[PDB]
């Protein structure tokens, strides 16, 4: 779930917390407009793979809790996952990693989206 | 779905591009924290409202489509809806409602979310 995810995000951005993200870009927040960089995109992504695992049956990503494990930064999902859990926990895993990698610019966060994401 | 509920907007506040609500306090745009106001608050009822109607199986509040009708300030939700539909769609109305009777804060508009809601 979300919870799970937020401190995905700190395992691989120790220095940061999900609130860097929760208003970055476009997309990093909810969704809409064109991507305003690497970062902005990595959190385009990880919404289509939520709606893709949304086509799983009964499976709500934001809600269902999986079995992951964080290590010095590095991301593990467990096997015991159910095929919903499995697909959210990667997706969010895969977000997180993609968020460490992107470089963070601080004029692209808190942006007016009324402007920049039409 | 996403785009009945911004007609219901542009029903109940016509001074007012739906922008205007995609990044208000802390839950226009949907998050946690001390709602700053009146208007936000209308927001915070309106996520956990969502968050209600995800229980009931199949039920995608930012997808649903319902029937509804906009007519001056005047917000019906049509009887021929279904609990999901029926349930999305009086969220959207009421919130539709709320926004109207709340003053809206430009200085609550865009605010660090980061800073304030966490
Ligand atoms: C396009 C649209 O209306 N999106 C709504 C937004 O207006 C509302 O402020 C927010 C929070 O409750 O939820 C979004 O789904
Ligand atoms: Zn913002
Ligand atoms: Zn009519």
């Amino acid at each position: 779930n979300i919870k799970q995810f937020n401190n995905m995000i700190q395992c691989t951005v120790p220095a940061r917390s999900w609130w860097d993200f929760a208003d970055y870009g476009c997309y990093c927040g909810s969704g809409s407009g064109s991507p305003v960089d690497d970062l902005d995109r990595c959190c385009q992504v990880h919404d289509n793979c939520y709606n893709a695992g949304g086509g799983v049956t009964g499976c709500a990503p934001k809600s269902k809790t999986y079995t992951y494990e964080c290590s010095q930064g590095t991301l593990t999902c467990s096997g015991e996952n159910s095929a919903c859990a499995a697909t959210v926990c990667d997706c969010d895993r895969l977000a997180a990693i993609c968020f460490a990698g992107a470089p963070y610019n601080d004029n692209n966060y808190n942006i007016d989206l009324k402007s920049r994401c039409q | 779905n996403t785009y009945q509920f911004r007609n219901m907007i542009q029903c109940t506040v016509p001074s007012r591009s739906w922008w205007d609500f995609a990044d208000y306090g802390c839950y226009c745009g949907c998050g946690s924290g001390t709602p700053v106001d009146d208007l936000d608050r209308c927001c915070q009822v309106h996520c956990n409202c969502y968050r209600q109607a995800g229980e009931i199986s199949g039920c995608r509040p930012k997808f649903k489509t319902y029937t509804y009708e906009c007519s001056g300030g005047t917000l019906t939700c049509k009887g021929d809806n279904n609990a999901c539909a029926a349930s999305s769609c009086d969220c959207d109305r009421l919130a539709a409602i709320c926004f109207a009777g709340a003053p809206y804060n430009d200085n609550n508009y865009n605010i660090d979310l980061k800073a304030r809601c966490n």
